[PDB]
């Protein structure tokens, strides 16, 4: 048979439904999320990490002449200067007024360290979702796992049933993204080959390892201190460490509807939003015909007791006679109250108690038994304890928390008196014609 | 050490600490609306969840009595006005047999 | 690029230009590819045959 039902996103909160035909008992239907997993389309951008300069040991010519000359280093800088007499502990190396002359250059590689504190841009779009689900119809378990779009039907024993698409689309990520040591900061970073001194991602690579590498730091050599050989250099901080300090929270702090995110597929999961419907298909052989089916006779409801709460708080009574034994399922065909059991061991006349939740105090519903139905009216209470993070809220609101006295009081509150002004208009209408007779 | 007063909304919230797995904490309503067939202040219960929506079906309430109290009056009194203007009658008179019944 | 934020290096004169005055793009959401060759389809999604 062929079914199709919608249900909210949520994990670990079994949905019961039925599929009512003919000749044939009503199956009940129990449908659990899993799990949730909202995998994007990722491209990486560049790597990023603290850098190391390089100060190589200078050219320096005995009374000669030099030049600047140019290289494929990242942030590669060369600048030459003339009259100079270096020094060593051996003595002055050369001296020569003019003719002297010495050439310095710099440049920049990731630090050895990075290949294990470097952080990487990614560039996300289009999220997409894979499911997980465990359905359950008429003691037939099966555990499926399938993307919501409405094309695709994942594989579970051969049963192809679709979902979705999704009511409507959540996604926390950022077009753009950071990732550094399976945290996930949500940035804007610039483009490849756009870089700023003393800014984040000042240093760029395709490849934690890549020979290419290009950045901009404004890097300016300094003249030569006094009688001493070096390398005076300039340069600004890394803007990865500087990020650090003010990257700001991670995401998992923020993401909303409690979205537990991972680095290495870049996915979320277990995080619940917004409603999907769903088809499905189930072989005849798992229906089973009324007869076979225990019947039911004269089935009364009785409130034990019921207090409003958020667990399965509600209770309820039922006593049943019946011409044969077996099983039936029990359903809550109103929304507002959902039951916490699908079925139970049948008698010719014997009586059960269940257990149920709403959404509402007012526990004015109908419930069905194998086939039948039962009417079931009366008043819960809210609780006292009002703090707890367990399963709550299972059915929404429909502004149905409005008592049946708050609707008594209402009903006789609102006036009629138009009435009164109708007939006092027709009175008038004869009166003036009364009148007219003189 | 300290405390802190948070919030919680009726859908659910996260709470993290220490070093170790938070805990998820929801809410639900316990003000006492429901009656017990007695006249009763359910307002209040209504006023602590959602005060949106609790007062305003008050003011179309008063909006509807005034209605209903001017409309009728206005039409109740024009149609005495019409109906013994043009009779022309006194009070405690012969003539106002008909008043008889009206007033 | 033609995106207003990077300048090219050449010199180390930095020239921006862009962002394109109305974009254009040939290739479809999905396409196909297959010897040197690239055509335009609509293929399904992964797991679904
Ligand atoms: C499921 O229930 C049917 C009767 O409703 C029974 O015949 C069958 O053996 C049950 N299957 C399992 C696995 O319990």
């Amino acid at each position: 048979f062929e079914h199709a039902t919608t249900v909210p996103n949520v994990p670990g909160i079994p949905y019961k439904a039925l599929v009512e035909r003919a000749g044939y008992a009503p199956l009940n239907l129990e449908i659990t999320v899993v799990s949730s997993e909202l995998t994007p389309s990722t491209n990486k951008e560049y790597v990023t990490c603290k850098f190391h300069t390089v100060v190589p040991s200078p050219q320096v010519k005995c009374c000669g002449s030099l030049e600047c000359k140019a290289s494929s280093k990242a942030d590669y800088t060369c600048r030459v200067f003339g009259g100079v007499y270096p020094f060593m502990w051996g003595g002055a190396q050369c001296f020569c007024d003019s003719e002297n002359t010495q050439l310095s250059e710099a440049y920049v590689e990731f630090a050895p360290d990075c290949t294990i504190d470097h952080a990487v841009a990614l560039k996300v779009h289009t999220a997409a979702l894979k499911v997980g689900l465990r359905i359950v119809y008429g003691n037939t378990t099966a555990r499926l796992d399938t993307f919501v779009n409405g094309v695709t039907p994942g594989s579970s024993r051969d049963l192809k049933v679709i979902a979705g698409p999704i009511s409507a689309a959540f996604s926390p990520f950022d077009h753009k993204v950071v990732i550094r040591k399976g945290l996930v900061y949500n940035y804007d970073f610039p483009e490849y080959g756009a870089m700023n001194p003393g800014a984040f991602g000042d240093i760029q690579a395709s490849s934690l390892d890549a020979t290419d590498i290009v950045a901009r730091t404004d890097i300016r050599l300094l003249k030569p201190s006094v009688k001493n050989i070096h390398v005076p250099y300039t340069q600004a901080v890394s803007g990865y460490e500087m990020w650090k300090n003010n990257s700001g929270r991670p995401l998992q702090e923020t993401a909303p509807f409690g979205c537990k995110i991972e680095v290495e597929p870049l996915r979320a999961t277990n995080c619940a939003y917004g409603h999907i419907p769903i088809s499905i298909d189930i072989p005849d052989a798992a229906f089973v015909r009324s007869s076979e089916s225990p019947t039911i006779l004269e089935v009364s409801c009785t409130v034990a007791d019921c207090i409003y709460s958020a667990d399965f708080g509600g209770s309820l009574t039922l006593q049943y006679k019946a011409n044969r034994e077996g099983h039936c399922p029990v359903h809550s065909h109103s929304t507002t109250a959902v039951l916490k059991e699908a079925t139970t061991h049948v008698t010719a006349t014997g009586s059960i108690t269940l257990h149920f939740s709403t959404s509402s105090p007012q526990a004015n519903f109908i419930v069905s038994l194998c086939g039948k139905k039962t009417t079931c009216n009366a008043e819960c209470k809210p609780p006292a304890d009002h703090i707890i993070g367990e399963p709550h809220k299972v059915d929404q609101e429909f502004q149905a928390a409005v008592s049946k006295t708050s609707w008594n009081w209402l009903l006789a509150l609102f006036g009629g008196a138009s009435s009164l002004i109708v007939v006092g208009l027709i009175v008038l209408v004869c009166s003036s014609m009364l009148i007219n007779t003189r | 050490t300290t405390s802190r007063n948070f919030s919680v909304g009726r859908e659910g919230l996260e709470y993290v600490w220490g070093n170790h797995e938070p805990v998820r904490v929801w809410a639900q309503e316990s003000a006492p609306g429901d009656p017990h067939g007695w006249p009763h202040e359910i307002i209040i219960h209504y006023y602590h969840r959602h005060p949106v929506y609790t007062v305003i079906v008050l003011c179309g309430v008063a909006l509807a009595i005034l209605v209903g109290t001017a409309s009728s009056a206005a039409c109740i009194a024009k149609a005495r006005r019409d109906c013994l203007t043009p009779y022309a009658l006194a009070p405690n008179a012969t003539v106002p047999t008909a008043l008889a019944v009206l007033c």
